[PDB]
C-alpha cells in the first residue's frame, strides 16, 4: 500500500524516566522538592 | 582548623547549586520555553556560598606582620649574638666530661 504516499509527518519520540522526573521537580516546598529529586538521581 | 572545613562546605554547596542549575537548564531547552529566569533558592545558595567562602578565605590566608624592625628584637641577649659560630673552639673545660 505504501506504492502511493499522500502525506507524512515526523514526530518526536517519548521521553526516559530521567526527563519526566525531572519535569516533575519544578517556598520550602521548592528546596525539599529540588533536594528529593537529586536524592532519587542519586539513588539510581 | 575549622575555617579549612568553612571553605570546603562552600565548595560543595556552590557545586551542588551549578549541578541544579545546569539540569534547570536542560529542563528549559526541552520544554522550549527559553523565557523564565533562575529560581531564587538556586542564586541565595550560591551568593550565600560565595560570602561565606570569602570571609574563611581570609582567615586561611595567613597573618599579618610588623614592618618595624625593633619588634622583633624585644626578646634577645648578648648570648644568641655572641656565639659566631664559625670560630668555634672545643679546648675547654667540656672535654672532661
Ligand atoms: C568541575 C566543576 C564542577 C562541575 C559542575 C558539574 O557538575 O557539571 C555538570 C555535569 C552534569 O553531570 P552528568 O554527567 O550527570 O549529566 C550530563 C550527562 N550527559 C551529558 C551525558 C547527558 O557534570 C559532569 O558530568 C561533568 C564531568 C566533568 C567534571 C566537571
Amino acid at each position: 500500500s505504501l506504492a502511493e504516499v499522500v502525506c507524512l509527518e515526523m514526530v518526536d519520540l517519548p521521553l526516559t524516566g530521567a526527563q519526566a522526573e525531572l519535569e516533575g521537580e519544578f517556598l520550602l516546598g521548592m528546596f525539599l522538592k529540588r533536594l528529593s529529586s537529586q536524592l532519587i538521581l542519586l539513588q539510581a | 582548623s575549622l575555617w579549612k572545613g568553612l571553605v570546603g562546605i562552600g565548595l560543595f554547596a556552590l557545586a551542588h547549586a551549578a549541578f541544579s542549575a545546569a539540569q534547570h537548564r536542560s529542563y528549559m531547552r526541552l520544554t522550549e520555553k527559553e523565557d523564565e529566569s533562575l529560581p531564587i533558592d538556586i542564586v541565595l545558595q550560591t551568593l550565600l556560598a560565595f560570602a561565606v567562602t570569602c570571609y574563611g578565605i581570609v582567615h586561611i590566608a595567613g597573618e599579618f606582620k610588623d614592618m618595624d624592625a625593633t619588634s622583633e628584637l624585644k626578646n634577645k641577649t648578648f648570648d644568641t649574638l655572641r656565639n659566631h659560630p664559625s670560630f668555634y673552639v672545643f679546648n675547654h673545660r667540656g672535654r672532661v666530661l
